[PDB]
RNA sequence: UAAAGAUGAGACGCGUUUUAGAGCUAAAUAGCAAGUUAAAAUAAGGCUAGUCCGUUAUCAACUUGAAAAAGUGGCACCGAGUCGGUGCUU
């Protein structure tokens, strides 16, 4: 199948990929990766993360309550090699 | 030294087992890669091996936790509107009276508002409590009195009849059609008349109310129902239902004949499925019989509840409660002078220790009703005055409560007359309880249908609803929100399950007309009739069957055998005595609906126009799926000018259940291309060769099987494995063999393989229902006959497992070639004998295995014997035939001395049933794999075949074994999964190799037929195209052919072609080369780790405690004050290595520990693992050094030393006994001597080669010994089974055998379980260190086993 | 002989933890009075906010650089106690 859900395929997969992230300590990645722990435990369906413009749109519309003030452009194209790399087509 | 090589695969319940063979049939051998911090860079292994899982549960406790939660949402919500409503008004007289309300529940200490919770001061609770004392004194003064009333006490008595709102099943008003007990007890023996016209029931006299509602008990209230009856058995079928209605337990096994006891009781929380159960056994025509038992028990117990007449007061309900109340109190008082008086030294036990079932017990300790008038029965029964008290005590009317487990009848109208009462009087002193009133009828009155499903916008994957504008659903505008014409749509084409054989299409209902003339031309097309001078009893014919069908069935409800033969015979066929031979006593089919339809419209010319069908399709299939009012009167509006209004106001409560399973496109869409017809017109009328619909699905000679084949096509893989049949287990073992497949793909360069051969074994055995049907079959033939045998020797359940004495059982003691009879105690002296020989066809059922005094009383022929038992045992094979002792096809396979020797069609039998596979499943496996591997398209757009998949039936792989001698001990070891995947791939690959003309049968695919009755020889020595004449297709393993008469034969001992003529079987090199490959060590074995999920914790709430393992239940109720859940579960296992503190000197010294994670905290540790493991108190952890440790990891010691952690503090044994085929050949030889069924010549030789052989049992001490110290390391049980080894060393081979297959439990992989010897009970020994673990081989390995990766865990751990 | 066979929608009723129903009389304690009802919770909770979702199906380790071209791991001989030895190629 394709699409990701609260599976347990799911879960390991973004604990390996949660241990990755201490090697780039420069940027800021932790952000990103916890808001979309928040749409995967509350039933959505992050199967449209594969393209790049979706993350944007939904990082804009994060960034109008004021939250992710920090995150540009250059941290979010990086944080796109690993639903590729990880999962995804 | 091949590139084309082929797997072999087997399919269990708990096992899939894997080989990979070249064309010379041996393993191929290859050095597979390690990566980790070894310098073991690669190690050899070979390409066989096994897979072992655990079995999964079905999805049925998820569900009814799930929509419990979505209740308990909703009342909340209703809660909240009602709140919102008086919340204005309720700010003018006190501001912090819904705060109150809000936490009420928590200590003092955390309030900060004033405590009591109404009023909030002391004096006006108390007052609050003395003056009402319960909610429905409260709502009896608000119903009756004439005063202006405080708006809290109106919101309370609001919100109490709110929260808690009574049933839906009575829709409408309260009329005495569903309300009185007298009418539902005339509708109740309308439909028991309605089933048994045969002994009517009269009930003229009879007055049900005031006897089923009078102050008395159950069972004399049985009784005297039963005495104004003329003549009913108390324990009979009427009698047990009046029994159900009352709530008594019944028992209907004397009334049908059953089984096994069942009983029912109404106030269970399984009645239901038991109910279904009972229903599955005495047909699906007897539900209208215990729903109108259960319809009348809530009329019974709704008139029980309501203790108040009317014309006084407007609510009864409350009214009936205060007098519970008053006789509660006054009976209480009574009881505790009694008790005082004259047992004074019973008071307190009574009375105040809540730990026994007394008085408090039932009060405040958790007792029920039941418990404690079972405790003071007795006590009372010790003093005087009690009579009064003991007539309440059988009645179960004594000490009673308020809320208890009666109240599931009380409907939702006798609320909403409370309710709308209370709104007609205060009007008049507030202004907007004048405005406000349709909008709270509409809050009490309001229940989601089944076509509109969850309200959701699109987060939830069970919903289907669809909206018209946007906005807020409320009660109050769903009807101009929801669009319910599509939300409808979307119903049915959800709903409904689709055709099996056909898919794109829909089922029918059981209850149509279509599919019940289906099935009544199913059961009339089967049926013979004997006549004199008929003596092969035909069929009917064309008019024949139009007659009986329009006679026998648009009249009556059942025909049985009494009017077959009379009714049309002796009136119209005019004949004298006709034997009827096909039917059971009475048909089975039948046709309801006509006779029900013909009941409501009360006219004949509309069911009989032939052009009126989808009318009444569309009115059958809308009473099927819809059990709303609104929605029905929707769908029949346009039916209005075809019926009258009392008919029209008469369909509307007729209802069915229950679906088939052939769509209608099956039945009366498709044709045939050589007839034109189709399948019911088959059925309808054929001519000569009338057939059955299993007959015309696989018939060769028509479409029907290439448009149904060509026609299955059928997204992603779970949908595929989701949307099909079968017992769940058996689609996790197709998931994993399709994982399997695609990685020995990619180990062996990605080269296709040219076969894949697919096995699927069985374990699903439950029971011998059939052998205590086999008792109950000897009672049918001896009861059937009446003769002199059972009065000399009878049958008992225990003998009969044996196949010689059920065998010996059925020729009635009578010998068959010789005119005498049959000793009891010869069963080993009495010989089997075969009718066809055994080179033809291997038939080992019932049906081929006659028994016989000596085995040359058939003569010496290898045809049939001589025609002497036809002329002398005519009328005992007759009254045979009838008592189904001998089936209908056995007494055709006796009768085969005339009809002119044997034929094309019997030997073309004897293959056709030694190739086709019937079974549903592995068809569709098939197409699975085929649809997945094969995907090479041409340029016409056909078929392009690379990979054949092969399936075979599963008894010719145990005919190998047993014929060639490669035995299979089960309790020894675990190979026998991939030697079974071995022999699969073997004996498919040369079965497909000999017969070039046998691919059409069990290779799937579309390919064209080839004539049987022409590739067989019409002669012995006929022998190029004729194949063979020996019908049995495995005689060419052989050297010498054997026949049943006499005469052994021999063949040649190359086994090729001659066609073309290439090698597929040797005699003198395969033997060895497949003896080899059975006795190699290492085979590889995977146990399949798993993530342990499911509820957090036990789920029972446990009182207040200052322990420190109780789990909270909110996020600020802190179980030292407020009490919660017990004892979690552990999901998987971590390896921590960073340095703790010492002590008070905070010393850094390093560790090595395993944690425990639990299900409530596994995402809070793969958020943020350092800082998780940081704050759990250590230091300095780092990245690369955190081990996730399922169930069931894999660690290495010394010396080939495997271990399974099986929990935290559990290890497991993870080796394997490699033990030889002698010895294995040895114990099977020498312990099965109970179920030989050999023939005792070569099997005395046999028991000369145990005779000869007797050392291998110290042989096999020897192995079990050295074993034992090798691996297992267990001492004081194997000395012990040494010095009990010795102290039994002069039994004879049938028992020491037995207690050595009893011994191999010391070695296995699994659980250290225990055993027993013969005499000594051998005890287990557990593992419950796991310290030995953190020096060894941490080995992780991929689902074949191939690919693996160490981590050794004794370097890690320093700097 | 084959052929139910899994999955889904609506609503009651009890069950179970805390608090409120002013306990009295005469250190430990004894004697007496009383008792049915109600409010809140019903897996901890989640956030692109719905009168939604939370116990089934599903799961080896590693992975930022062009496709049903590619995700990561050479091939043949002689052996056999849980897998060894050799050639060639690298």
């Amino acid at each position: 199948t394709n699409a990701i859900r609260n599976e347990t395929g799911t879960s390991s997969k973004m604990f390996n990929l949660s241990k990755r992230l201490y090697d780039f300590k420069d940027n800021n990645l932790r952000e990103i990766h916890e808001a979309l722990y928040g749409l995967l435990r509350a039933g959505y369906d992050i199967s449209n993360m594969r393209d790049v413009e979706e993350l944007a749109k939904y990082v804009d519309v994060k960034k109008s309550h004021g939250k992710l003030l920090d995150v540009t452009r250059d941290d979010i194209e990086l944080y796109h090699r690993l639903f590729v790399a990880r999962f995804g087509k | 030294m091949d590139k084309k090589y082929s797997i072999g695969l087997d399919i269990g319940t708990n096992s899939v087992g894997w080989a990979v063979i070249t064309d010379e049939y041996k393993v191929p051998s290859k050095k597979f890669k390690v990566l980790g911090n070894t310098d073991r860079h690669s190690i050899k292994k070979n390409l066989i091996g096994a897979l072992l899982f655990d079995s999964g549960e079905t999805a049925e406790a998820t569900r009814l936790k799930r929509t419990a939660r979505r209740r308990y949402t909703r009342r909340k919500n209703r809660i909240c509107y009602l709140q919102e409503i008086f919340s204005n008004e309720m700010a003018k007289v006190d501001d912090s009276f819904f705060h109150r309300l809000e936490e009420s529940f928590l200590v003092e200490e955390d309030k900060k508002h004033e405590r009591h919770p109404i009023f909030g001061n002391i004096v006006d609770e108390v007052a609050y409590h003395e003056k009402y004392p319960t909610i429905y004194h409260l709502r009896k003064k608000l119903v009756d009195s004439t005063d202006k009333a405080d708006l809290r006490l109106i919101y309370l008595a609001l919100a109490h009849m709110i929260k808690f709102r009574g049933h839906f099943l009575i829709e409408g008003d309260l009329n005495p059609d569903n309300s009185d007990v007298d009418k539902l007890f005339i509708q109740l023996v309308q439909t028991y008349n309605q089933l048994f016209e045969e002994n009517p029931i009269n009930a003229s006299g009879v007055d049900a109310k005031a006897i089923l509602s009078a102050r008395l008990s159950k069972s004399r209230r049985l009784e005297n129902l039963i005495a104004q009856l003329p003549g009913e058995k108390k324990n009979g079928l009427f009698g047990n239902l009046i029994a159900l209605s009352l709530g008594l337990t019944p028992n209907f096994k004397s009334n049908f004949d059953l089984a096994e006891d069942a009983k029912l009781q109404l106030s269970k929380d399984t009645y239901d499925d038991d109910l279904d159960n009972l229903l599955a056994q005495i047909g699906d025509q007897y539900a209208d019989l215990f729903l109108a038992a259960k319809n009348l028990s809530d009329a019974i117990l709704l008139s029980d509840i309501l203790r108040v007449n009317t014309e006084i007061t407007k609510a009864p309900l409350s009214a009936s409660m205060i007098k519970r109340y008053d006789e509660h109190h006054q009976d209480l008082t009574l009881l505790k002078a009694l008790v005082r008086q004259q047992l004074p030294e019973k008071y307190k036990e009574i009375f105040f220790d809540q730990s026994k079932n007394g008085y408090a017990g039932y009060i405040d300790g958790g007792a029920s009703q039941e418990e404690f008038y079972k405790f003071i029965k007795p006590i009372l029964e010790k003093m005087d005055g009690t009579e009064e008290l003991l007539v309440k005590l059988n009645r179960e009317d004594l000490l009673r409560k308020q809320r208890t487990f009666d109240n599931g009848s009380i409907p939702h109208q006798i609320h909403l007359g409370e309710l709308h009462a209370i709104l007609r009087r205060q009007e008049d002193f507030y202004p907007f309880l004048k405005d406000n009133r349709e909008k709270i009828e509409k809050i009490l009155t309001f229940r989601i249908p089944y076509y509109v499903g969850p309200l959701a916008r699109g987060n939830s994957r069970f919903a289907w609803m669809t909206r018209k504008s946007e906005e807020t659903i409320t009660p109050w505008n769903f009807e101009e929100v929801v669009d319910k014409g599509a939300s409808a749509q979307s119903f049915i084409e959800r709903m409904t399950n689709f055709d099996k054989n056909l898919p794109n299409e829909k089922v029918l209902p059981k209850h149509s007309l279509l599919y019940e003339y289906f099935t009544v031309y199913n059961e009339l097309t089967k049926v013979k009739y004997v006549t004199e001078g008929m003596r092969k009893p035909a069929f009917l014919s064309g008019e024949q069957k139009k007659a009986i069908v329009d006679l026998l069935f648009k009249t009556n409800r059942k025909v049985t055998v009494k009017q077959l033969k009379e009714d049309y015979f002796k009136k119209i066929e005019c004949f004298d005595s006709v034997e009827i031979s096909g039917v059971e006593d009475r048909f089975n089919a039948s046709l309801g609906t006509y006779h029900d339809l013909l009941k409501i419209i009360k006219d004949k010319d509309f069911l009989d126009n032939e052009e009126n069908e989808d009318i009444l399709e569309d009115i059958v299939l809308t009473l099927t799926l819809f059990e709303d009012r609104e929605m029905i009167e929707e769908r029949l509006k346009t039916y209005a000018h075809l019926f009258d209004d009392k008919v029209m106001k008469q369909l509307k409560r007729r209802r069915y259940t229950g679906w088939g399973r052939l769509s209608r496109k099956l039945i009366n869409g498709i044709r045939d291309k050589q007839s034109g017809k189709t399948i019911l017109d088959f059925l309808k009328s054929d001519g000569f060769a009338n057939r059955n619909f299993m007959q015309l699905i696989h018939d060769d000679s028509l479409t029907f099987k290439e448009d149904i084949q060509k026609a299955q096509v059928s997204d992603s893989l779970h949908e595929h494995i989701a949307n099909l049949a079968g017992s769940p287990a058996i689609k996790k073992g197709i998931l994993q063999t399709v994982k399997v497949v695609d990685e020995l793909v990619k180990v062996m360069g990605r080269h296709k393989p040219e076969n894949i051969v697919i096995e699927m074994a069985r374990e699903n055995q439950t029971t011998q229902k059939n052998s205590r049907e086999r008792m109950k079959r000897i009672e049918e033939g001896i009861k059937e006959l009446g003769s002199q045998i059972l009065k000399e020797h009878p049958v008992e359940n225990t003998q009969l497992q044996n196949e010689k004495l059920y065998l010996y059982y059925l020729q009635n003691g009578r010998d068959m070639y010789v005119d005498q009879e049959l000793d009891i105690n010869r069963l080993s002296d009495y010989d089997v004998d075969h009718i066809v020989p055994q080179s033809f066809l291997k038939d080992d059922s019932i049906d081929n295995k006659v028994l016989t005094r000596s085995d040359k009383n058939r003569g010496k022929s290898d045809n049939v014997p001589s025609e002497e038992v036809v002329k002398k045992m005519k009328n005992y094979w007759r009254q045979l035939l009838n008592a189904k002792l001998i089936t209908q096809r056995k007494f055709d396979n006796l009768t085969k001395a005339e009809r002119g020797g044997l034929s094309e069609l019997d030997k073309a039998g004897f293959i056709k049933r030694q190739l086709v596979e019937t079974r549903q499943i592995t068809k569709h496996v098939a197409q699975i794999l085929d649809s997945r591997m094969n995907t090479k398209y041409d340029e016409n757009d056909k078929l392009i075949r690379e990979v054949k998949v092969i399936t075979l039936k599963s008894k010719l792989v145990s005919d190998f074994r047993k014929d060639f001698q490669f035995y299979k001990v089960r309790e020894i070891n675990n190979y026998h999964h991939a030697h079974d995947a071995y022999l699969n791939a073997v004996v498919g690959t040369a079965l497909i190799k000999k017969y070039p003309k046998l691919e059409s049968e069990f290779v799937y695919g579309d390919y064209k037929v080839y004539d049987v009755r022409k590739m067989i020889a019409k002669s012995e020595q006929e022998i190029t195209a004729k194949y063979f004449f020996y019908s049995n297709i495995m005689n060419f393993f052989k050297t010498e052919i054997t026949l049943a008469n006499g005469e052994i034969r021999k063949r040649p001992l190359i086994e090729t072609n001659g066609e073309t003529g290439e090698i597929v079987w040797d005699k003198g090199r395969d033997f060895a080369t497949v003896r080899k490959v059975l006795s190699m060590p290492q085979v590889n074995i995977v146990k399949k780790t798993e993530v342990q999920t499911g509820g957090f914790s036990k789920e029972s709430i446990l009182p207040k405690r200052n322990s420190d393992k109780l789990i909270a239940r909110k996020k600020d109720w802190d179980p030292k004050k407020y009490g919660g859940f017990d004892s979690p579960t552990v999901a998987y296992s971590v390896l921590v290595v960073a340095k703790v503190e010492k002590g008070k000197s905070k010393k850094l010294k390093s560790v090595k520990e395993l944690l425990g994670i639990t299900i409530m905290e596994r995402s809070s540790f793969e958020k943020n693992p350092i800082d998780f493991l940081e704050a759990k108190g250590y230091k300095e952890v780092k990245k690369d050094l955190i081990i996730k440790l399922p169930k069931y990891s894999l660690f290495e010691l010394e010396n080939g030393r495997k271990r399974m952690l099986a929990s935290a503090g559990e290890l497991q044994k993870g080796n394997e006994l490699a033990l030889p085929s002698k010895y294995v050949n040895f114990l099977y030889l020498a312990s099965h001597y109970e179920k030989l069924k050999g023939s005792p010549e070569d099997n005395e030789q046999k028991q000369l080669f145990v005779e000869q052989h007797k050392h291998y049992l110290d042989e096999i001490i020897e192995q079990i010994s050295e074993f034992s110290k090798r691996v297992i390391l267990a001492d004081a049980n194997l000395d012990k089974v040494l010095s009990a080894y010795n102290k039994h060393r002069d039994k004879p081979i049938r028992e020491q055998a037995e207690n050595i297959i009893h011994l191999f439990t010391l070695t296995n992989l699994g659980a250290p379980a225990a055993f027993k010897y013969f005499d000594t009970t051998i005890d287990r020994k557990r593992y419950t260190s796991t310290k030995e673990v953190l020096d060894a081989t941490l080995i992780h390995q991929s689902i074949t086993g191939l690919y693996e990766t160490r981590i050794d865990l004794s370097q890690l751990g320093g700097d």
